[PDB]
């Protein structure tokens, strides 16, 4: 099934920029306090750091999908992250919402069910891969909750 | 370790022939 996995990874990386900006924008429009003074996305420096973290997390999750194993994500990205976010004051509940939106996006691209962009595949089923990538995204929340 | 890095994978097709899959370094 390895060709399907390569397609699934390609579908994510090819839309990775739009995924990150739309997820972090979504987290904000649901909780606009994040943008008020004292909010953790207030100022360009913070919004850039948050966008950066979105991308990093997606980058790790895409490796895990390309490897068929969560270790790279857990070892290199998730280990330490909860403590870091606590120490920084990065809200972990808002982080988990950003990640959940990227989960919905990746499931859509993998199964070619995005509303705004179709890509090109031979007919078949990728539900296992979509369920797998979901489990990687869910490990993020699990780590930082 | 560094998440900004690219990724390179090597697939054997036959002895002395490979398919190369790349993820570019982050912008
Ligand atoms: C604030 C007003 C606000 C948002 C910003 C928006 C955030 C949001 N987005 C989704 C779902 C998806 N976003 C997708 C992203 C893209 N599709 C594309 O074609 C381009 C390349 C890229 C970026 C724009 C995709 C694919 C999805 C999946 C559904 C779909 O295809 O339409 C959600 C849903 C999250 C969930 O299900 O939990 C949210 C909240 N919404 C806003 O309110
Ligand atoms: C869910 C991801 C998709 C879906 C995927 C399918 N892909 C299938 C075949 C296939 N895909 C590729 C491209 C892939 N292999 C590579 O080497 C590279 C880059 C180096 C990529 C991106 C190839 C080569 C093939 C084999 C068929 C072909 O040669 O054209 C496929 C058919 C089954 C299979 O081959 O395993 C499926 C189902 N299909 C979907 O409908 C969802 C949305
Ligand atoms: C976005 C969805 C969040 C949000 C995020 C912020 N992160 C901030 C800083 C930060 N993040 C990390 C972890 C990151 N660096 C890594 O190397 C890896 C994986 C290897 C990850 C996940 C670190 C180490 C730091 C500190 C250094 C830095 O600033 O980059 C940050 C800035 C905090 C501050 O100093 O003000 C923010 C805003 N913020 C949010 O509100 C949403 C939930």
């Amino acid at each position: 099934d390895g060709n399907k996995r390569l397609d699934a990874v390609n579908s994510i990386v090819s839309n990775a920029s739009c995924m990150v900006s739309d997820a972090v924008s979504g987290m904000i429009c649901e909780n606009p306090g994040l943008i008020s003074p004292g909010g953790n996305c207030y100022t360009n420096r913070r919004m850039a750091a948050c966008l950066r973290d979105g991308e990093i997390i997606l980058r790790y999750v895409s490796y895990a999908l390309l490897a068929g194993d969560a270790s790279v994500l857990e070892d290199r990205c998730l280990n330490g992250l909860k403590e870091t976010y606590i120490a920084l004051g990065v809200p972990t509940n808002s982080s988990i919402r950003a990640v959940s939106i990227m989960k919905a996006q990746a499931v859509a691209f993998i199964t070619n069910t995005a509303t705004e962009r179709k890509m090109s595949f031979a007919a078949g089923d990728c539900t296992s891969l979509a369920s797998e990538v979901a489990s990687y995204f869910d490990r993020v929340g699990a780590a930082i909750s | 370790v560094n998440p900004r890095a690219g990724v390179r994978v090597r697939i054997k097709v036959v002895d002395n022939l490979y398919q190369v899959y790349e993820i570019p370094p982050m912008a």
